[PDB]
């Protein structure tokens, strides 16, 4: 019961970068790939083996795959403290990026590398008894997180058919966006991959940003402050599958109990605690806490407001100190509250699970070691705010066919926006039809 | 890995160049031996974006010099830095161009210009990557205005997919007074419009009115108007020569900052400019942002923006940064095109110019810049209309018609740029 | 109940089947017409620089044409 993970562009890899090392931390992986807690040598069925394969001199390698289509960012990597965690052919450059264009991330860079790239993830697909899906960490607003990833996106569901694509994307921010053209990409991208992926957690960077500033004091925060709390929640969804649990969910479970649509695919992360140290210290949370932080929306990962919405299912996912019966009452309180809104087609509303290995800091970072934390991954007709800001973006440079020369400059036709863009449009509708209430 | 390889056309080009040559080399700690003098291992991290490197940690620069007058190339080896430029990079004329652009174009540059392409063959086929041509030249002479256009034609026909860029230096009354440098321009500005991917407007008009009115220099020599270049070639350039991630290389600064592909002339302007007989973040935003400090002679509140690109240098604080460029945003809200979220983008290195310790360097592609157009074609259709001078290209083989087709194109590029200043959103 | 059994299980796999298709269908077009989309945007960007040596000689062939003193 195994996962492969993909790390495209610059966000994709800096935000695997971060996971991973949150990862060997979780399981005492050094940064050699020796886990001295690990009694079977060269293989086993542990559940740390779904996201580490095993060498027969102990080492354990993840099974992820790297990929931009220029190296700087990669070579740190190469480079790194965690250099030799990642076989050489598990890490893949070209070199020229995709100038922040779908269109050469798609077309005319994309496809030099496509073939390479496949036939590196097949060498990790066989090297598997069983293969749940494949988790693929990328920008909506790259060149290459956006281009590369929809031509990978497809091909894997050529190579794989109908098994499990989940996306890690970064939905754009002014504040530390480089690229004009990013609502293009994004629209493009979305449309693109909308078929062919299972469930797409999106993460703005803007709500990052504002988190990090607010609950972390970072006073001006960087890519590597925003990283590891992105890691904190994909930390937790894997929790299930890495760590050995009576309590766990799969892939497989909360794809079936967070998507009722296939469209409707896209719900939005909240995660709780986010505390500094200072405020930690001598400050306990408790489960109903940090339980009712999930539902507020200062605390959430698109910036949306919940309570204008209705939700259509939830995942809540605790790891650490938690126990049953606190589990139950919290979410007992939450089903009072008329603050919170669920469809009323969904009258059993709640995936929940329990992990009992407590959370991780790396050292040196500003989140402090708490005992327990929970993660909500819940479907709420509020994100099509997100898709609405993005579009209406889209349609002020579209009116006046900004930047498009640059597109179709590397094959695109015209008709490729518009189709994209119509699909968006029919996203939005989707949205609103399923928020509105039974006859 | 991303290798840009840079040319210099005519004396203004080579001095103007062999500036710039020296503000950076000192920038990266390279003495004119080709030798690294730094301390700090940014100095390096991208040297190989401009300079190639040779046996004994000795570094050259991807420089190939150019002129139809053989006296301007012993004028660049006698320079500061003449002996670091490879020796076979130098390709000569034999007599000059005397300022028409129809032999640079056409007839002594033709001759030429083949010698050159191989000059740049052998710099391109030792690039990991090639990513593009910078042009430094003048409009107003006759050999980096009519044999550089040239030069940027053969070289978009061998390699089509790198970015072309080019700073072109404009004709003024004030500096020069060569009567047919309208006609030059309008010829090189029909050609820029076709075949360069972003150019950096350097008018001498707005150099020569910086020098005399804020510097305080009654006689500005080319070294005084140099000077004023210098830094500002320093400044749009060090996205590309030091650690960043906005418009670290040509393409990526070409898509944000030209919407469309015939409106890509750039508004150049560096912040301060403090006279040697007389600093804060917010002032830096404000002087950058003022027309006083626009190396093009334009004013951008009789226009709006389509898109800005603002660098700062120096160690500042970030958060003061952005609330400045935020605050200068939305407090000059109607010179922004509405249409265009988002077009304003902000980068910082902690390394700062020589001399100073925080700088701005600002590129604008605005509207305005139809002001300087304009101004040609009041000087190209004042000696048109009477045919001035125009024996001097039709006995080199042009016809009328080149002159309005240039003409028209130029009209037609005001007009355009007017066409999205008065756009809508609804 | 059995014979339905079958039925379903066949289902499954003719949907799995059948999205393959659509998607490798898809790509192939996509990719190709959008390599004679660059073809043409090269082939006609480069057929407009023969006008312009065919312009060029012409330049130069009337000045020749005109030493004729
Ligand atoms: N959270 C997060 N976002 C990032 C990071 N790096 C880039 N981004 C975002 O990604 C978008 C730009 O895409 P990039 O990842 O930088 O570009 P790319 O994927 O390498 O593709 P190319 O531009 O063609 O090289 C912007 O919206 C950035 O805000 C990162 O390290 N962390
Ligand atoms: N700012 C500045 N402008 C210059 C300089 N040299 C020439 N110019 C300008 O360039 C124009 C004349 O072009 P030149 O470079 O002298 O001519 P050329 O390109 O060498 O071509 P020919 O001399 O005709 O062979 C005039 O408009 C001058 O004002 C210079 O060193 N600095
Ligand atoms: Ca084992
Ligand atoms: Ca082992
Ligand atoms: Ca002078
Ligand atoms: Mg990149
Ligand atoms: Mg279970
Ligand atoms: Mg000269």
């Amino acid at each position: 019961r195994e996962c492969i993970s993909i790390h495209v562009g610059q966000a994709g890899v800096q935000i695997g970068n971060a996971c991973w090392e949150l990862y060997c931390l979780e399981h005492g992986i050094q940064p050699d790939g020796q886990m001295p807690s690990d009694k079977t040598i060269g293989g086993g069925d542990d559940s740390f083996n779904t996201f580490f394969s095993e060498t027969g001199a102990g080492k354990h390698v993840p099974r992820a795959v790297f990929v931009d289509l220029e190296p700087t960012v990669i070579d740190e990597v190469r480079t790194g403290t965690y250099r030799q965690l990642f076989h050489p052919e598990q890490l893949i450059t070209g070199k020229e990026d995709a100038a922040n264009n779908y269109a050469r991330g798609h077309y005319t860079i994309g496809k030099e590398i496509i073939d390479l790239v496949l036939d590196r993830i097949r060498k990790l697909a066989d090297q598997c008894t069983g293969l749940q899906g494949f988790l693929v960490f990328h920008s909506f607003g790259g060149g290459t997180g956006s281009g590369f990833t929809s031509l990978l996106m497809e091909r894997l569901s050529v190579d794989y058919g109908k098994k499990s694509k989940l996306e890690f994307s970064i939905y754009p921010a002014p504040q530390v966006s480089t690229a004009v053209v990013e609502p293009y990409n994004s629209i493009l991208t979305t449309h693109t991959t909308l078929e062919h992926s299972d469930c797409a957690f999106m993460v703005d960077n803007e709500a990052i940003y504002d988190i990090c500033r607010r609950n972390l004091d970072i006073e001006r925060p960087t890519y590597t402050n925003l990283n590891r709390l992105i890691s904190q929640i994909v930390s937790s969804i894997t929790a299930s599958l890495r760590f050995d649990g009576a309590l766990n969910v799969d892939l497989t479970e909360f794809q079936t109990n967070l998507v009722p649509y296939p469209r409707i695919h896209f719900p939005l992360a909240t995660y709780a605690p986010v505390i500094s140290a200072e405020k930690a210290y001598h400050e306990q949370l408790s489960v109903a806490e940090i339980t009712n932080a999930c539902f507020e929306p200062a605390n959430q990962m698109v910036k949306c407001d919940p309570r204008h919405g209705k939700y259509m299912a939830c995942c809540l996912l605790y790891r650490g100190d938690v126990v049953p019966k606190d589990v139950n009452a919290a979410i007992a309180t939450i089903k009072t509250k008329r603050s919170i809104q669920f469809v009323d087609w969904c009258p059993t509303g709640f995936k929940v699970g329990i992990n009992y290995q407590p959370p991780t800091v790396v050292p040196g970072g500003d989140l402090a070691k708490v005992q327990r934390a929970v993660c909500m991954l819940s479907n709420t007709t509020a994100i099509a705010e997100a898709w609405a800001r993005l579009d209406h973006k889209f349609d002020l440079m579209y009116a006046k066919r900004a930047f498009v020369h640059w597109y179709v400059g590397e094959g695109m036709e015209e008709g490729e926006f518009s189709e994209a863009r119509e699909d968006m449009a029919a996203l939005e509708k989707d949205y609103e039809e399923v928020g509105v209430d039974s006859v | 890995m991303r290798e840009i390889v840079h040319i210099q056309a005519g004396q203004c080009g080579n001095q103007i160049g062999a500036k710039f040559w020296e503000v950076i080399s000192d920038e990266h700690g390279i003495d004119p031996t080709g030798s690294y003098h730094g301390d700090s291992d940014l100095q390096l991290e991208r040297i190989n974006v401009y300079y190639n490197e040779a046996t004994g940690n000795k570094y050259v620069p991807r420089a190939i010099l150019v002129d139809l007058e053989p006296g301007t190339m012993d004028s660049v080896r006698s320079g500061p830095f003449g002996q670091i430029f490879r020796p076979d990079n130098f390709v000569f004329g034999q007599s000059g161009a005397g300022n028409n652009w129809a032999k640079g174009h056409y007839t002594e540059g033709a001759e030429l210009v083949d010698s050159v392409l191989d000059v740049v063959r052998k710099e391109s086929e030792s690039c990991d990557c090639l990513q593009g041509f910078q042009l430094t030249h003048s409009l107003g002479g006759g050999t980096g205005s009519g044999m550089g256009t040239l030069l940027i034609s053969k070289i978009r026909e061998e390699y089509p997919d790198r970015i072309m860029n080019t700073f072109s230096v404009m004709p003024s009354p004030k500096v020069s007074d060569t009567v047919v440098e309208p006609y030059n321009a309008t010829l090189s500005v029909h050609q820029l419009v076709e075949n360069t991917d972003e150019t950096y407007c350097i008018d001498n008009e707005a150099l020569y009115d910086i020098c005399f009115r804020t510097l305080k220099l009654t006689t500005p020599t080319y070294g005084d108007l140099n000077h004023l270049v210098s830094a500002t070639m320093s400044g749009v350039t060090t996205c590309l020569r030091f650690p960043g991630q906005l418009n670290a290389d040509l393409r990526k600064l070409a898509v944000n900052m030209v919407p469309f592909p015939r409106l890509h002339f750039f508004m150049p302007g560096f912040a301060p400019l403090t006279s040697r007989g007389s600093l804060t973040v917010p002032e830096l935003t404000q002087q950058m942002f003022d027309s006083k400090n626009m190396m093009a002679a334009c004013d951008p509140r009789h226009g709006r923006y389509l898109t800005v690109a603002a660098i700062f240098r120096g160690r500042m604080s970030m958060k003061e940064v952005d609330e400045q460029m935020l605050n200068v945003q939305n407090k000059n809200s109607s010179y922004f095109v509405e249409w265009i979220p988002n077009n304003v983008k902000t980068a910082v290195c902690d390394i700062p110019p020589r001399g100073l310790k925080m700088s701005a360097t600002f590129i604008g592609n605005s509207t305005a810049i139809q002001e300087l157009f304009k101004r040609i074609s009041e000087q190209f259709t004042a000696m048109f209309r009477r045919k001035a001078f125009l024996h001097w290209y039709t006995g080199e083989g042009m016809d009328e018609m080149e002159f309005t087709e240039a003409e028209s194109n130029m009209n037609d590029l005001v007009s355009e740029y007017q066409q999205y200043q008065d756009a809508t959103a609804d | 109940k059995r014979e339905h059994e079958r039925e379903v299980i066949q289902k499954a796999i003719e949907e799995n089947n059948n999205f393959i298709k659509m998607a490798k269908e898809k790509l192939a077009q996509k990719m190709e017409s959008n390599k004679e989309n660059r073809e043409a945007h090269l082939a006609a960007m480069l057929e407009r620089l023969q006008e312009k040596d065919k312009h060029a000689e012409e330049v130069r062939k009337n000045k020749e044409l005109k030493e004729e003193a």
